[PDB]
């Protein structure tokens, strides 16, 4: 929908406060530690899956960042 | 919530005379929004002190206002015959209403 | 006085030969400009108007559907055809259902059925654009009297406000008593309205970029349409559903002006009933002080009694401002206004009204200076009844130079390779400075355009880690250096 | 906005259609792939941290897959 | 200043993808999902035997 | 069967009845009489005050908006105990009539 | 701070990290109380009655 | 409670007396004292645990005085 595409990164800003952007800075990271406390199975997963796909811990953490934060926006 | 005034003042010719405004901590003792009005009989009121003490431009000089915690008081220095009128003190709440006083009745015999 | 109580308060000193100085303006800020022959002046952008916009396309947030028909054929026969597929105004599918004797068909099979609705848009939303020529930037020009403009309004003073636009981009103001001041802006850099929408939706309006306006996944009209009857993606304000294979419905989704309010977050929101109003942005200018002259300096100090009638307070940028009146003789006097110290043997602070005089005995005039951190004494008057003030700031001077590094990097961060003209005169550092601003910006935009602050602070961080594990010295310091300024950036980037 | 966290993980299908299955199965990749062509140039970078970071093609093409996915998504 | 931010009905519309219609309107009617039964044909007897 | 409400979401809301205190820097928090009653919503900020806007400081003087909110449409969700959950099922034989 | 014929001159920092219900300097109703559960207990032993 | 956080180390004492400090003074070191009389089981435990995380008369004796200075602060 419209929702998904929220104006973000589109240059424009300026010192006068934006739309929103009270709740729109932290809203997305509430979301991921919302959806990662109730679907705690997949966070597991995701964390085997980096440490074996990650050589270093820096690669392992990386992955394992980018899954869960992709798992639940894929939606 | 209305300021309180003196229900009467006097003051003999050429003296100074003080008028107390008091109010609470949002109308007079918490904002500088303090402004006295002076209204000859049938007649609008007049602005005479602003910002508690600055007058307007054609207001004269005699004219005088204080502040003090939760009290404003005018002062008028000449006495003239023509100063005899009736004084009301508003102010701008901390609830974005203005308050006015009773207003007190200056006369000079 | 205009430009105290305002904590986005810049201030702007000095000129270069030729008595210029180039100043950025914004308009949450206010500029105040020193200099040292001249007068002390106040800037504010006070108002951007768009005029004459044009609608490029109107959006449909909320629609009906009313005429709903059905073609079904049996298996086989290809797909059906309804009459009002050719019709614009109407929302059509293609599915399959299935087919038999039961059905009245005599196949068994898949057969195609087609289902059309009348779209009738019930709330759209504007898109209007503006050329870049029709922009008129409001200024308001305030000097540091030290006086007021006084109630009684048969005369009006200390009022003015300079209109520019893209075709006047050069006025004059005539400061009463300070000569006049020479505005020489550029308002067709300070936004480009070649690449932003003046959104409005019921009532709100937002500043937006045109690409992504563009992009929006609703249905849309052309804007020269009068009549709706053609919009466009009528589809995606639209679901059909096939439950099983039994029949084929369409319905509409809801009004989508909450969608829409979240998709707008990091845009501008503007005003756009009582005239298309932007408090938002920058404007660039040049500031002629050449003919611009301090008021009564062939006056004479006073030589009287002066008495504080509004007590010292100290504003939000560690100056202290000050009310006092004269009670003397000589009515159009200089001021004696000194912030020594304890003994008076060194002079501490300057002042900012610069040359406080005064004009009419019974006529208060507030001083504006700027004190030393730690103890300093304002003295007022001379030696019969001398007024000595005492004060103490608060402050270090460590700490004032890390809040104006913090300042100058977050009008970087806002004005990017605008910062350079805030205050420059000039010079060969600040071009070299800004036409690397320019270079690498055109690069971080280009690699950071459409990445919220989180993805910024991930790659900021990823490029910190990158850098520091790298062999290379050259290598890696720049590596570190991109990744904190892309951090830094990021934590201050929604505005 | 709820509009970001949809009914689509929640394990409750059935053979029945789903609310919006036909039109938000693809909208999604879709996304991915209007965004990544308004914004190549985080796009050749993504590629390029992925290929440092990345010692094994697995690894970079994980990465860069994850990275393009999640910058339009908070965006 | 507050303002009321608009009309949730189609970010909710959106938000519902992957869940399935039902009839509410009168008597909360469900036509997905399904029943497990056990059939019983002992008392079944071929018609026209 | 009996479908028993379980919560009732506002997807459509109105404000009425706004109202701001403000008060000088330093000296608090403003009060609103608006704020005990929860069908008002109501945020708590720092405003630029001082000689200007009334203040004999110039600091950030804090403020309390103030609105009413009205719920305009609902989004009732209900639940149901499997106990009044009538299946039907049509049995038909292969009876070979014509219809 | 003053509290019941005694006055204290104590930090102001500490003063607003006081674990009691308070009322903003200006407020007139003095119903109002924010931190109110800082002087209540709720009592469920057995869970079976609050 | 509000006598949990004393108005004690506010720097912003004078030469007169602050409200109870002959009396507050030593209130600490008498409750620890009784807390250590009531309690000897404690005290001999953090004392082996002390001794066991050693390597340094100063470390165990340090590490014994903050664990029986802790006990009966923590309650
Ligand atoms: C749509 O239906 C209305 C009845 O509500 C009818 O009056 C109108 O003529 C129809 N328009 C069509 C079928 O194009
Ligand atoms: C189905 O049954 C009804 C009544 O038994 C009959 O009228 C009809 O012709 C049959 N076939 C259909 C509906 O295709
Ligand atoms: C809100 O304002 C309306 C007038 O629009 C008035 O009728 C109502 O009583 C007000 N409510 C409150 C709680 O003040």
């Amino acid at each position: 929908s419209v929702a998904l595409v929220p104006h973000v990164g589109m240059g424009l800003e300026t010192r006068t406060e934006t739309w929103m952007s009270s709740e729109g800075a932290w809203k997305h990271a509430q979301r991921i530690e919302t959806w990662v406390l109730r679907h705690p199975g997949f966070t597991i997963m995701a964390a085997i899956l980096a440490y074996t796909i990650g050589t270093t811990y820096f690669q392992r953490v990386l992955i394992f960042i980018l899954l869960t934060a992709v798992a639940p926006s894929m939606t | 919530s209305a300021l309180t005034q003196p229900a009467s003042v006097s003051g003999s010719p050429g003296q100074s005379i003080t008028i107390s405004c008091t109010g609470t901590s949002s109308d007079v003792g918490g904002f500088n929004y303090v402004s006295w009005f002076q209204q000859h009989p049938g007649k609008a009121p007049k602005l005479m002190l602003y910002d508690v003490t600055s007058r307007p431009s054609g207001v004269s000089s005699r004219f005088s206002g204080s502040k003090s915690g939760n009290t404003a008081s005018l002062t008028i220095s000449g006495l003239q015959a023509e100063d005899e009128a009736d004084y009301y003190c508003s102010s701008h709440t901390s609830r974005g209403t203005w308050v006015f006083g009773g207003g007190t009745k200056l006369t000079v015999l | 006085m205009r430009c105290i109580g305002i904590s986005n308060r810049d201030f702007v000193e000095g000129v270069s030969g030729g008595s210029w100085v180039d100043i950025v303006l914004e308009h949450g800020s206010c500029v105040t400009t020193m200099a040292k022959n001249k007068p002390t002046l106040d800037f504010e952008l006070i108002k951007t108007e768009a005029k004459h916009p044009a609608t490029l396309r109107k959006y449909c947030i909320e629609a009906k559907l009313t005429n709903t028909t059905t073609a079904s054929r049996c298996p086989t026969q290809g797909e059906p055809s309804l009459n009002e597929e050719q019709d614009k105004r109407f929302v059509c599918k293609h599915s399959m259902v299935d087919r038999g004797w039961g059905n009245g068909c005599g196949l068994f099979g898949k057969g195609g059925i087609v289902t059309c609705a009348m779209f009738t848009c019930k709330k759209n939303m504007e898109g209007k654009i503006v050329q870049p020529e029709n922009l008129e930037y409001t200024i308001v020009i305030t000097p540091h009297s030290g006086e007021e403009n006084a109630v009684g309004n048969d005369t009006g003073k200390h009022g003015k406000e300079i209109k520019v636009t893209p075709q006047s981009s050069i006025t004059e103001a005539e400061l009463t008593g300070y000569g006049t001041v020479t505005m020489e802006c550029s308002p067709r850099t300070g936004l480009d309205f070649n690449e932003m929408v003046l959104l409005q939706m019921e009532n709100k309006a937002w500043l937006v970029h045109r690409q992504w306006f563009l992009d929006l996944p609703l249905p849309w009209l052309p804007g020269a349409d009068t009549q709706g009857s053609n919009w466009i993606q009528k589809e995606t304000l639209v679901t059909f559903k096939n439950p099983h294979a039994k029949k084929q419905d369409v319905v509409v989704l809801g009004s989508q002006e909450g969608a829409m309010h979240t998709a707008l977050t990091g845009a501008t929101e503007i005003q756009m009933s009582s005239g298309n109003l932007l408090f938002t942005g920058h404007l660039k200018c040049r500031l002629r002080m050449d003919k611009l002259q301090l008021k009564g300096m062939s006056y004479s100090m006073c030589t009287g009694k002066f008495k504080v009638v509004k007590e010292i307070a100290e504003t939000q940028h560690g100056t202290i401002v000050i009310r006092v009146q004269y009670e003397g003789d000589g009515s159009p006097c200089k001021i004696p206004f000194e912030i020594m110290d304890l003994e008076k043997r060194h002079v501490l602070g300057r002042l900012i009204t610069v040359n406080p005089i005064v004009t009419e005995k019974d006529s208060p005039v507030n001083i504006e200076a700027e004190p030393p951190f730690g103890d300093s004494y304002i003295i007022i008057g001379v030696e019969p009844g001398q007024l000595k003030l005492s004060w103490f700031k608060k402050g270090s001077s460590i700490g004032q130079m890390f809040e104006t590094t913090m300042r100058g990097a977050k009008r970087m961060a806002i004005l990017g390779d605008t910062a350079w003209d805030f205050g420059s005169l000039g010079g060969v550092f600040t071009s070299i400075g800004k036409a690397l601003h320019q270079v690498f910006g055109a690069i971080y935009g280009a690699a950071f355009s459409g990445v919220s602050w989180t993805m910024k602070i991930l790659i900021g961080v990823v490029i910190t880690w990158i850098g520091m594990n790298s062999r290379s010295t050259s290598l890696s310091v720049s590596l570190v250096l991109v990744g904190v300024v892309t951090l830094y950036l990021g934590v201050m980037v929604q505005a």
